[PDB]
């Protein structure tokens, strides 16, 4: 825990690899009942 | 034998909806479970898994259920226009009149603010309204 | 698709990235940075049409999201003014250049002192069909709704001492207070709100142990779902109160804010004793009479200084919200 | 440890006055052959109540299955209620309707009189030869001196005035006044049904 | 050209409307390729188009039209698009991407990157990193404070970017090793980073270093070839995954290699051609 | 091998004499070996099963032998049929 | 004094050669069972007495069923085979067998337990210079999983295909490599 694991990895993922993010959130928690 | 009791009198409160449904008592959760199947699915869902309006049923019928077991000559009860919304109460005032007016060895004193006049199930006999004429 | 809608998908990548909530000067930010390289340099600029050059973008992306089944809410968020927006030092942009917050200024000098509203990547599906997992399991599930419920609960509390827990929240409420009027005597009132509040509760799961349920709630804080304070209480962040809007208003009984339909959190919530009529089960403002901290200083800087709940004391009011 | 032995024999000794108390009673139905859709005896035929809490003497024919008591709320709706309780005989502290029975009585007036007629005519009466057809139920609550009582019959002879005979003929009716569900005021029915953990249902139940 | 872009605007949007089927599609896809990060694999994908097609009680359109209404929303939407990928067979023993005839798809974004907007964000998680863990330490449950990232920051949650650091150190250390290097030394190597080989967990991930590579490994990012011989014993070789291979590009780990060692733009020449002659055969192109 | 022993079943009904011929890689580790040398990498056991001799006789490289050299040779190789790790039946 | 000393000498001399072999064939265990999803260990217990040590057997591929030693009675058959097969498996690279045999071991187990230890099999047979295993399939299995390091021989004889000893690529059953050259 010296190195900056972060910078490296903020380079990647954004600069390159052109890879989607998304958060995806918890919405299959809130499932309705359909009565 | 009360347990027994409680679940016979839940079953056949459901009946009134059209729901048929059952409790279980559990010692190792120590909780009070309560199935009901009602007329779309096919597997009886955990009570929870439900909408207000049939939970508010489930927990008014789990009230009578609960008065079944101990025979009581005199049962008194106060408001309960509060806890349910327009259709669901109606529902469940018609459940406590259907369920009360028949059992001759219990005799059931209701306190509501909420005029039972205007609930077309006044027609049925054994039911007595006390309207106080000063408000 | 040449200029126009490369910045309006960067903006909703860099929306999305930020685990969907994402703070608005970084917005701004960011479509500086995008419009310097779009048209010209647009040095001669006035950020009064930057907002308004935001809006519209982020009002075309969220109808493209409606109409195929998503939207995003500018939703307020319940600490405002100048104490949400101070952030550390405003926005990020010494031996080396590893902490400079007021360097690297945009063009010669551009600075937002004032934001309040956060925009927010919400679904308006209910049911959703299509999806059914994330990256939890069932158990994770279950946890999170038991941690809902508490957190839920833990709104109503009973009598609380003068402790007096300044962290955040009640230096805003304060500075608002004096602000308003100079008493400095009785401000500081012994009813606290415990509304997002939780240590040892969370930990009491019997499914999970306690290795688990650390595991889990660490996770949670990280991917920006439940937040600490400073004392250590975990409790909902806005996003979850974002996503779940009628999750918090269906399963259970809450009100709004003196706007027509919002979620509040925190604020202030005194409500006497006398509630509205009597609700299902919990009372003192269980049924309407909610503020936010913004709608706390609009209300009381503006006609009607006292409440409009059947009358109500300034002395009894200040109750804070953590 | 010489306290375990002293626990377990206050126990053994509990027990005993229990297993004499029961070995005590005796059966107290005849089988009174007569003729099942008629109601039992027992019930509350009328309540009046003569300058109890906020209105004035009071009648109130209650029926034999079924009642729907429409007080308006603020009205003095729940002092039926206490007043059933409170003459029937229960605790104040399980009522929990009034500070003290001090407060129950009238502003202005001194004394409170609770009356109430359980019906004595229809079967399984008790001492029906003695009482007649209604048991007249009658508890005086005064600001001076203690709350005074009498279980008179119609005809106005007072048969008795302590307590027990009051409890004798309650169990023999079968109300269960001591039970707070029976019973259920306001706030009871309001943790009852608002009840959402299965635990919450399992603890009520 | 705003006008084109509108008509364009309103023709995605009559197609998502004709066809309800793709937006669940496109909302399905959307969950799985970006919540797992994972590989969508071609027969999961008749299925799930044949159940929901009978659950809206629509005829099944074609596979070919349903991928290309799906690729038109997304660039109109998200601005991503999905690239087939070729049979690992192919390695083993310019391309046009297969598209329609693929038995994998993986989302990917298509749009030329900025200059200033990847430095505003890797310098924003610069700085929430020198407080992140400021004297060894860690947010959460062990300290006091629990908004630690302000309101909200870039840095996600706290582990991504580990582990995409992680994935891209190993990612230079194949690339770069011949295309081919064993387990041993490559482990080897990492530990001059500092990850323990001892199998304790690392830091902040809290995973294993083993269950790390095999995390890697199942999502396409390695390839664990097994040449196992007898006289020294069983022998793991890493290669590179095809999906590697689309999201990296020439110009793309060109771009992503100058500021690995901070050499001058105008020392650009030169580079690209080293670039290649280490990655030898590792792209079916 | 902890079975039932039938010898019959193995023979074709009518033919005098069933033969099994199985051929194994050679190693210079193992002694007592007919007509293969240590550096052949050849070693070929046959078993023959006929009803009118009752005896033990194996082959080696096509080499009739007693069936205490063909056991010496496979408690040689570290193979072993009672041992039950080696082997596993029904029983 | 001389008693306990030798007592401990022989201790020390004895210990650290089982705690790595005990080590060694825990480790295989688990990595034979990870496929399973279930943990376990062959663990040696030493008590004080020398000949009151015992091994202990980790069972997690039934949740129901606690860690306890093996046995037939409490737990299923097919899991019990697996566990038992495996533990086969683990002492095979430490021993100097060319390679084991074994006897009615595709025969179904559940259909589930027999699939996850073919998947065992499969895995383990990816490694090279590994034991020849002769197996036996007395009841079909549908589905069944063919690696390509194995190969499949069947023994079963049609009527419309002629016999083996007059036609000359008969002779060879369930064999595909002999047709091809080389």
């Amino acid at each position: 825990s010296q190195f900056n694991w972060f910078r490296i990895g903020a380079l990647y993922n954004t600069i390159s690899k052109n890879a989607p993010i998304t958060d995806h959130l918890m919405g299959p928690l809130s499932i309705e009942k359909k009565p | 034998g009360t347990c027994f009791d409680a679940d016979m009198d839940f079953r056949a409160s459901l009946k009134v909806r059209k729901f048929s449904g059952n409790l279980s008592f559990i010692k190792d959760t120590k909780s009070l479970e309560i199935y009901i199947l009602t007329t779309n699915d096919e597997k009886a869902r955990n009570v929870d898994t439900l909408s207000g309006g049939e939970k508010s049923f489930s927990q008014m019928a789990l009230l009578l259920a609960t008065w079944k077991p101990m025979r009581s000559r005199i049962i008194a009860l106060d408001e309960f226009d509060v806890f349910m919304d327009q259709v669901n109460r109606k529902i469940g005032t018609t459940l406590i009149v259907k369920k009360l007016k028949d059992i001759a060895r219990t005799q059931t004193i209701i306190i509501t603010p909420q005029d039972i006049g205007k609930i077309a199930d006044i027609d049925s006999s054994g039911v007595s309204i006390h309207r106080m004429r000063d408000p | 698709p040449v200029t126009g809608d490369a910045t309006a998908k960067y903006l909703l990548q860099y929306i999305l990235s930020a685990r969907g909530i994402c703070h608005e000067n970084a917005l701004i930010l960011a479509l500086m940075r995008l419009e310097t390289d779009a048209s010209t340099l647009n040095t001669e600029w006035s950020i009064q049409q930057w907002v308004d050059k935001l809006n519209d973008y982020i009002n075309a992306i969220n109808v493209k999201l409606n109409l195929l089944g998503y939207k995003i809410i500018r939703i307020n968020h319940g600490i405002g003014r100048n104490a949400v927006t101070l952030k550390a030092k405003q926005n990020f942009e010494n031996t080396a250049i590893r902490a400079h917050n007021n360097d690297y200024a945009v063009l010669q000098s551009i600075v937002l002192p004032e934001s309040n509203r956060f925009f927010v990547y919400v679904n308006l599906a209910s049911t959703e069909e299509t999806k059914l997992a994330t990256r939890f399991n069932q158990n994770e599930i279950e946890f999170m709704k038991w941690a809902i419920e508490q957190f839920m609960i833990s709104g109503e509390t009973i009598v609380e001492g003068p402790a007096l827990e300044t962290s955040i929240i009640v230096k805003e409420v304060n500075r608002i207070l004096v602000a308003a009027t100079g008493d400095s005597n009785l401000a500081k009132w012994r009813k606290f709100s415990t509304f997002t509040v939780g240590s040892t509760n969370l930990f009491q799961f019997q499914e999970l142990t306690a290795t688990d349920i650390e595991d889990l709630l660490l996770r949670l804080c990280e991917l920006k779902w439940f937040y600490r304070t400073q004392e250590g209480k975990f409790g909902i962040d806005l996003r979850c109160i974002a996503e779940l809007e009628e999750y918090l208003t269906s399963m259970y009984n809450l009100n709004t804010c003196q706007n027509c339909h919002k979620l509040a959190i925190q604020g202030v919530r005194c409500g006497n004793e006398s509630c509205r009529e009597e609700n299902e089960e919990t009372g003192e403002n269980s049924l309407s009479q909610i503020w936010h901290v913004d709608c706390f200083k609009h209300y009381i800087t503006h006609v009607s200084k006292n409440c409009d709940r059947c009358g109500s004391s300034l002395i009894t009011e200040g109750v804070y919200v953590i | 440890i010489e306290q375990v032995d002293d626990e377990l024999l206050s126990l053994t000794a509990q027990q005993e006055n229990e297993e004499q108390q029961q070995q005590r009673k005796r059966r107290r139905h005849q089988f009174a052959p007569m003729t099942l859709e008629e109601s039992p005896s027992g019930y509350i035929k009328k309540v009046i109540l003569r300058n109890f809490m906020c209105h004035e003497h009071f009648e109130l024919e209650l029926g034999s299955r079924l009642n729907f008591i429409v007080g308006n709320n603020g009205s003095g709706k729940s002092a039926i209620l206490t007043a059933i309780t409170i003459g029937l005989g229960a605790k104040a502290s399980e009522t929990n309707r009034g500070s003290s029975l001090k407060d129950l009585i009238r502003e202005g007036c001194y004394s409170a009189k609770i009356i109430l007629h359980l019906d004595n005519s229809k079967y399984g009466a008790y001492q029906q030869g003695i009482f007649g057809n209604e048991i007249i139920v009658e508890r005086i609550i005064k600001r001076d001196g203690p709350a005074s009582f009498s279980l008179r019959s119609e005809n106005g002879k007072e048969i008795s005035n302590k307590k027990k005979d009051i409890q004798t003929v309650v169990d023999y009716f079968s109300v269960p006044v001591s039970n707070p569900m029976c019973f259920l005021s306001q706030d009871a029915a309001r943790s009852f049904l608002t009840a959402s953990t299965s635990q919450d249902k399992y603890s009520h139940f | 050209d705003s006008d084109v872009d509108l008509t364009e605007d309103l023709a995605v949007a009559k197609i998502v409307k004709e066809n309800p089927v793709a937006r669940k599609m496109v909302r399905y896809i959307l969950s799985r390729g970006e919540s797992q990060n994972s590989i969508i694999t071609r027969n999961k994908l008749q299925s799930v188009i044949h159940e929901a097609a009978r659950e809206e009680n629509i005829a099944k359109p074609s596979f070919s039209k349903m991928f290309m209404d799906i690729n038109a929303i997304l660039y109109n939407v998200y601005g991503f698009e999905l690239q087939g990928l070729p049979s690992k067979n192919n390695m083993n023993a310019m391309p046009e991407p297969l598209g329609h005839r693929a038995q994998k798809f993986i989302l990917l974004n298509n749009v030329p990157h900025s200059k200033n907007f990847d430095d505003f964000k890797i310098l924003q998680s610069a700085h929430t990193y020198e407080e992140l863990i400021v004297t060894g330490e860690y947010i959460g449950d062990d300290i006091a404070s629990g908004t630690s990232n302000t309101l909200e920051s870039k840095l996600s949650t706290d582990r991504d970017l580990v582990y995409k650091g992680v994935l891209s150190v190993i990612l230079c250390i194949v690339f770069f090793s011949k295309n081919n290097i064993l387990h041993q030394e490559l482990i080897k190597f990492l530990e001059t980073f500092g990850i323990p080989s001892d199998g304790s967990k690392i830091a902040i991930l809290n995973i294993t270093i083993e269950d790390l590579i095999k995390s890697l490994e199942k999502r396409e990012y390695i390839v664990r070839l097994e040449e196992k011989s007898d006289t020294d014993g069983e022998v793991i070789s890493y290669r590179i995954g095809r999906r590697t291979q689309a999201e990296l590009g020439l110009e793309s780990l060109e771009k992503l290699v100058q500021e690995i060692m901070g050499l001058e733009k105008e020392q650009t020449k030169s580079l690209h051609d080293d670039i290649i002659k280490s990655i030898g055969d590792s792209y079916s192109i | 091998i902890g079975r039932s022993k039938k010898v019959e079943d193995f023979i074709k009904n009518g033919q005098d004499v069933s033969k099994i011929e199985i051929t194994l890689k050679n190693s210079p580790n193992v002694t007592d070996i007919e007509y293969i040398d240590a550096r052949d990498e050849t070693i070929k056991i046959t078993r023959i099963i006929t009803r009118s001799k009752r005896r033990s006789d194996y082959l080696i490289n096509d080499y009739q032998v007693s069936e205490s050299v063909v056991k010496t040779l496979v408690a040689q190789l570290n193979i072993q049929l009672d041992n039950l790790c080696q082997f596993l039946s029904q029983e | 004094e001389t008693i306990k000393a030798k007592l401990k000498e022989d201790h020390a001399v004895l210990e650290p050669k089982l705690d790595d072999i005990v080590s060694k064939i825990s480790a295989r265990f688990a990595r034979l069972f990870n496929n399973v999803g279930s943990a376990g260990a062959v663990r040696l217990e030493k008590p004080k007495d020398y000949a009151e040590w015992k091994i202990e057997i980790m069972v997690k591929f039934r949740d129901n069923a606690p860690l306890k030693k093996l046995d037939s009675h409490t737990q299923s058959g097919g899991e019990r085979a697996v566990s038992t097969v495996l533990y086969m498996i683990a002492l095979q690279e430490f021993t100097s067998a060319p390679f084991r045999v074994v006897d009615e071991i595709n025969q179904g187990m559940d259909s589930r337990n027999e699939r996850i230890v073919h998947k065992a099999m499969v895995e383990n047979a990816c490694a090279e210079n590994t034991s020849q295993y002769f197996l036996i399939t007395p009841k079909l299995l549908t589905g069944l999983h063919y690696h390509e390091k194995m190969r499949i021989h069947c023994v079963m004889a049609g009527s419309w295909i002629p016999n083996p000893s007059e036609d000359p690529k008969m002779i060879h059953f369930g064999e595909t490599s002999n047709y091809s050259f080389d």
